[PDB]
């Protein structure tokens, strides 16, 4: 049924640095040199990737 | 008994259903009210660049 093919050999990750993202309009509607607060599902601007 | 539950929603963002046509014209430049894509208002119509 199935066929098993795996190594032995294992490696620990690492992590790196991760500047500014995370950045995107709330919502479709369009602001205009207006500054505006939101509480949402974002990412810092200062983070780690693996 | 047979039970069906609608569940609509009015959030901010641009409608995709709508009630069956009701659709008239435009106007380039009067003190008209608008029910434009569920969203109704009062105002003077004018042409702009964005």
């Amino acid at each position: 049924q199935c066929v098993n093919l795996t190594t032995r050999t294992q490696l620990p990750p690492a992590y790196t640095n991760s500047f500014t993202r995370g950045v995107y309009y709330p919502d479709k509607v369009f602001r205009s040199s207006v500054l505006h607060s939101t509480q949402d599902l974002f990412l810092p601007f200062f983070s780690n990737v693996t | 008994y047979r039970v069906v539950v609608l569940s609509f929603e009015l959030l901010h963002a641009p409608a995709t259903v709508c009630g069956p046509k009701k659709s008239t014209n435009l106007v380039k430049n009067k003190c008209v009210n608008f029910n434009f894509n569920g969203l109704t208002g009062t105002g003077v119509l004018t042409e702009s660049n964005k």
